[PDB]
């Protein structure tokens, strides 16, 4: 929704548009861990003017790209009043939590079995209990497929248990198929409505 | 950065192997970057700089030697430049140069292209001896105009290559190497000198893959090439770059097929063992020799910044090849395959996995490095579903764009 | 190249010996009874007239005694010895006759040297004399360069006596030119009127032409019946002629009436990263930013001054020596208000860094500026003479100061430092102790408005203002400039539109620099918003940039192409 608001063609930049761009950066940092590049079907000077204006959120993204929660937290404290006129400061905290989650996810792609003590040291946590809680919460949300061994203080990461042999994946593919067929029917209807126009017929005749 | 402390350099051989302004530059950098040996390096430098009537760099070197001698007069608690040299050097340098200039200008009134080119080359040679870089270039850049034969073009290219190395205009070196090679129909081994100059220029230009390829083609029949680079450093330059860029089969073919780098490896047995140990998966002995090669060759001219990057690449490549034929590779054994500690290797391995090209997973429980062999189909299906989701999102975006354009919705 | 110099000197000095010791003389010059025994060789090397005098085949070819007339003995002697020893001693008086004999004898080398002397000697009091001299003898380069300096200077003075004795063609070129610098088109009108009325009816035939070059806004109003009073009696070919004559010749405003009060900036942030700094200007009326020529050889760390005659000068500065590399040079330059270029002038005696250039009584005063000497008199205060084009030392200031500013009030030099102030009395060349400030502030600028000194800012800077009165001799506080908190304003004091305005650029946290100027109410002690400089026209300038008050022509200058 934020991306669609960004791509609105406008001859004048407005505050509502400006805030939509700022919220777009925050969600991009949370979800994808980086600012998604604006498309090329684009917009008007909205793009030209906002980027210099929303410099602080780009600065937050830059430090987010450096991947340092300690440095990121220091920047947030430096720019506390800079993000305060947002009616929301939790998004910045959600960005920090997403960075911690992203670091944990990156550990799965690089480790098969990692201890809680080493995990906390790598992502700079206060202790193994916080890492144990963080892994448990992410598994609850369905973001991580791993297992913890409290007897040896180890966390064993695992790949996707989906071998794509269950009927659930087939049903999901069929649902996407139905969505795509409805998409194509709507596209054909719009193309026919386009064909009804006077200008294309005049060019054809 | 550099300027580290380390002993055991042989100053006599390194100074005698090179000759010319290249030797002058080598003695200065060695003195400037190797303390506890700068005095003799500067003493030998000034003793050679006063030869061939240097003017400006002599003052810099004499001042540095005066400072160095003053430092020696306070630790175990400054030489005179003999300014009679200034009177003597200037008076001789002017008279011969003016005599040569008078001849060439008269020859310019005689209008002979080769004579003008040869005289300009002589003027450039004198200016380089006098310590006048740009002055030599203009003389050389006027000899380039009056060329008549292919050998004249080759000599013109060699002179510009020589000067632009001192000027650090390596772009002019590479341009003239290309001109000297591609033009005259690609016992007198002339292309070998051009390839040696190109490899040195590329290496100084932060290039390793092409520089090693050019250095490997250099035939040992060139032998004496002290105006640019000694054969001893050429072998080292080729070996380090080949080890960092050339893979195993790439290394084996190129070294053997060239048959001149085998002679080069005979000159430097240390790098020959390093490459051989690299082939035979003995990286423990390979890297310990490399660290021994580090200090002896980090006080090199065009190597010191690049060698650190080259050595870092060598360490990464050695680890990649070592783990390749291993399913359950014990991190203890991999750590034992070098003088590194278990924790240090684990950090190095983790960094390599983050960067890539090792395709492995670290099992810190038993400290065993397990290789990753992901199913192609599962990843294919996952990324195909992601692509379909992105395509649906972009289709929604395009439909919304069409809706807002058809209804003429825009901010006024 | 050249040929053997060691024999070049030997032959030269030996010819001089053969000249002072008169031995090998075959031709002698007879000038007003003065004997000039010399050779045909040496006269040939310099002059191109003696080559048509000896190797021509006339009677003088065999005659050994020639009576050279219409020449001067002193001019001939210096020319002859210059051909014999090359030492062309050129003073400030005999250059006029030196050119006359050089043109008469067609001596190319001395002609170029004296032309190079006259191209440097062109100034206010001899602009008319040199132009008439440049009109008499074809010296187009001097004639054009004079004409440019002539055009501005006549408009300023228009009272020199040699202006009356000028040729008709020269006056027509001067008056019809579009380079005149006049605040009004009426001063050139009366200048022509007084020139026409200077002489008898010999100006009547030229009157039909001089009015044909002046605009018609004054060819129907007053100064038409005045000529009728001065008309020759019963002349009916002029009164009726001018009655029906002023139809054509396309009334158009001149260029001199296009000077506006503008803020000249130096050492601004260069738009293109290839260059270090640049020079720009702000237009308080046109609301645009016109570009200026770069400082001579990118002269950084310099000072600016604008005389009451509206002239810009540059003194001091350092040039990057041929990574940090900078060498200080004492070169001096003058800015051309029309050609958009810096004309070099007589350099100073000592090099300076950030010198305070102040004009007073026509003299340019450079106080301090981090001199190279460093001796007990580590100030090196020295004035510049604008009529003799030379520098003269003045009384040294009592206390050595650094990062100081100076202004001129009541025909006196007022230099300000961290807390002390000393006034220089030019008539007696002495320094007198002044009032002491209660606040320790430096790195600030002051503007002289009326009979008061306004020290604005000081230390970034702040909004502290201390007003000093010359008649009262006391430092008093007025108010503080209302600016945004948690910022670092860059204050610049300047006088514009007969009011004390401030050029203050402020920068907020994580924000770009904002440009805004305020008008300080003298009686109300309050800074009022006079105008807000939009960022769409003016970009960042930097920190070490200077500002000064002056007038420039938007027509000669060009708008700087740069994105908002």
């Amino acid at each position: 929704f934020y991306e669609q608001a960004i791509t609105t063609p406008a001859m004048a930049v407005s505050h509502i548009m400006l805030e939509s761009y700022k919220k777009y950066i925050l969600v991009s940092l949370i979800l994808l861990g980086k600012v998604q590049q604006l498309p090329k079907y684009t917009s008007q000077i909205v793009g030209r003017f906002i980027k210099p204006l929303s410099n602080a959120y780009h600065e937050l993204a830059q430090v987010y790209s450096t991947n340092n929660p300690s440095e990121l937290r220091n920047l947030v404290n430096k720019h506390s009043e800079t993000f305060t006129r947002d009616n929301n400061m939790g998004l910045v905290k959600q960005c920090l939590s997403s960075l911690y989650k992203k670091n944990i996810q990156r550990l799965t792609k690089t480790f098969l079995t990692l201890s809680l003590q080493d995990m906390a040291s790598r992502v700079q946590l206060s202790g193994p209990q916080e890492a144990e809680k963080y892994v448990l919460h992410m598994i609850e949300d369905g973001e991580i497929f791993a297992s913890i061994n409290q007897k040896d203080g180890m966390v064993s990461f695992h790949d996707n248990p989906e071998k794509y042999n269950n009927p659930a994946m087939l049903h999901n593919i069929d649902q996407e198929m139905l969505k795509c067929i409805e998409l194509d029917e709507r596209l054909k209807a719009m193309d026919q409505e386009i064909t009804v126009n006077p200008q294309f017929v005049q060019k054809s005749m | 950065n550099y300027v580290v402390e380390n002993p055991s350099l042989d100053l006599e051989q390194y100074a005698a192997s090179y000759s010319g302004l290249m030797r002058i530059e080598r003695l200065q950098f060695i003195a400037d970057h190797c303390p506890t040996l700068r005095v003799e390096a500067l003493k030998m430098a000034l003793s050679f700089v006063q030869r061939t009537f240097n003017v400006d760099m002599y003052e810099e070197i004499h001042r540095k030697l005066s400072e160095a001698t003053r430092e020696l007069q306070n630790a175990p608690d400054p030489p005179a430049l003999d300014t009679a040299w200034v009177e003597a050097t200037r008076k001789k340098a002017l008279l011969k140069l003016e005599k040569l200039d008078t001849d060439l200008k008269n020859y310019k009134g005689n209008s002979i292209k080769e004579s003008i080119r040869r005289g300009h080359d002589d003027l450039g040679d004198h200016y380089l001896d006098c310590g006048d870089l740009s002055n030599a270039l203009k003389c050389y850049s006027r000899a380039r105009d009056y060329c008549t034969s292919a050998k004249h073009v080759i000599n013109m290219c060699l002179n510009v290559i020589k000067v632009s190395v001192y000027l650090q205009n390596w772009s002019h070196v590479l341009s003239y190497v290309s001109k000297a090679e591609s033009t005259p129909e690609i016992t007198q081994a002339i292309l070998t000198k051009l390839k040696c100059a190109a490899g040195l220029a590329e290496l100084a230009a932060r290039k390793y893959k092409q520089a090693a390829k050019c250095l490997l083609l250099a035939s040992f029949d060139h032998c004496d090439f002290p105006e640019l680079l000694s054969p001893s450093n050429v072998a080292i330059y080729g070996g380090l770059c080949a080890l960092a860029t050339f893979d195993r089969q790439e290394l084996q073919r190129n070294v053997i097929s060239s048959s001149s780098f085998k002679l080069f490896l005979e000159l430097e047995p240390q790098v020959r063992d390093i490459i051989f140990k690299f082939y035979e998966s003995k990286y423990a002995s390979c890297l310990k020799m490399l660290d021994e090669m580090k200090d002896n060759l980090l006080l090199d001219m065009y190597l010191a910044p690049h060698v650190r990057t080259l050595y870092t690449q060598i360490r990464n490549r050695a680890l990649i090849q070592y783990f390749s034929p291993y399913v359950s590779a014990d991190m203890h054994r991999m750590a034992a395959a070098f003088n590194t500690t278990v924790a240090a290797l684990e950090d190095e391995l983790t960094q390599l996995i983050l960067e890539g090209l090792i395709s492995a997973r670290v099992d810190s429980h038993s400290k065993i490095l397990y290789a990753r062999d992901v199913d192609q189909r599962s990843t294919t299906f996952e990324k195909s579903l992601l692509m379909g989701k992105e395509f649906q999102r972009r289709a929604k975006a395009m439909m919304l764009r069409a809706a807002v354009l058809r209804n003429q919705i825009h901010v006024k | 190249r050249q040929i053997n110099t060691e024999y070049a000197v030997s032959l030269l000095e030996q010819l001089k010996l053969f000249y002072e010791q008169q031995l090998f003389t075959d031709i002698v010059l007879i000038v007003e009874g003065t004997e000039f025994p010399c050779h045909k060789m040496v006269l040939a090397t310099c002059s191109s007239y003696f080559r048509a005098m000896f190797m021509s085949g006339l009677s003088e070819s065999k005659q050994t005694h020639v009576h050279l007339r219409n020449v001067d003995a002193a001019t001939l002697q210096i020319i002859i010895t210059y051909a014999y020893t090359g030492n062309l001693a050129m003073n400030d008086s005999t250059v006029e006759q030196l050119y006359e004999t050089a043109c008469f004898l067609q001596v190319e080398d001395v002609l170029q040297r004296c032309r190079e002397y006259l191209i440097k000697k062109i100034n206010a009091e001899n602009c008319v004399r040199l132009l008439s001299f440049a009109d008499l003898f074809s010296c187009e380069e001097l004639k054009q360069s004079a004409k440019r300096m002539v055009e501005h200077k006549f408009t300023a003075v228009y009272h020199q006596d040699a202006f009356m004795q000028l040729s008709h063609d020269l006056l027509i070129d001067i008056l019809s030119s579009d380079n005149l610098n006049v605040e009004k088109e009426e001063t050139v009108r009366e200048a022509a009127m007084l020139w026409l009325e200077y002489n008898t009816e010999s100006r009547s035939q030229y009157l039909s032409s001089v009015l044909s070059q002046i605009r018609i806004d004054a060819l129907s109003e007053v100064t038409q019946r005045a000529w009728f009073q001065g008309l020759p009696p019963n002349d009916k070919s002029v009164v009726v002629q001018g009655l029906y004559k002023d139809m054509p010749k396309f009334f158009k405003p001149r260029l001199g009436m296009t000077k506006e009060e503008m803020m000249i900036f130096i050492e601004a942030s260069s738009e293109n990263p290839c260059s270090l700094y640049s020079s720009v200007c702000y237009s308080p009326q046109a609301e645009k930013v016109y570009k200026l020529c770069s400082p001579p050889a990118d002269l950084h760390k310099v000072g600016t001054v604008v005389t009451p005659d509206n002239d810009i000068y540059i003194a001091g500065g350092q040039v990057p020596l041929k990574q940090t590399a900078f060498r200080t040079v004492n070169c001096f330059y003058w800015f051309d208000a029309q050609q958009n270029t810096w004309f070099p002038k007589t350099p100073m005696l000592f090099v300076r860094i950030k010198p305070s250039l102040v004009c007073c009584e026509g003299y340019i005063y450079a106080i301090g500026g981090d001199s190279v000497g460093g001796e007990l008199n580590r100030r090196t205060v020295e004035r510049y003479d604008t009529e003799k084009d030379e520098w003269t030392m003045v009384s040294p200031l009592p206390c050595a100061w650094q990062w100081s500013a100076a202004v001129v009030v009541h025909d006196c030099i007022y230099v300000m430092t961290l807390n002390l102030m000393y006034c220089y009395f030019p008539r007696s060349d002495s320094w007198v102790e002044m009032a002491m400030r209660q606040t320790s502030r430096s790195f600030a600028s002051a503007a002289a408005f009326g009979d008061k000194i306004f020290y604005i800012g000081g230390l970034g800077s702040s909004v502290t203002v201390e007003i000093y009165d010359v008649n009262k001799n006391e430092w008093k506080m007025a108010a503080n400039i209302p600016a945004k908190r948690y910022s670092d304003p860059c204050v610049r004091a300047v006088v514009i539109s007969n009011s004390l305005c401030v050029f203050m650029r402020e920068t907020h946290l994580n924000e770009r620099a904002k440009y805004v100027t305020y008008q300080y109410d003298l009686e109300l002690d309050r800074w009022s918003l006079r105008q807000h400089i939009s960022e769409r026209v003016l970009w960042d300038l930097g920190r070490d940039f200077r500002c000064t008050v002056g007038k420039l022509y938007p027509s000669c200058l060009e708008e700087s192409p740069w994105k908002p």
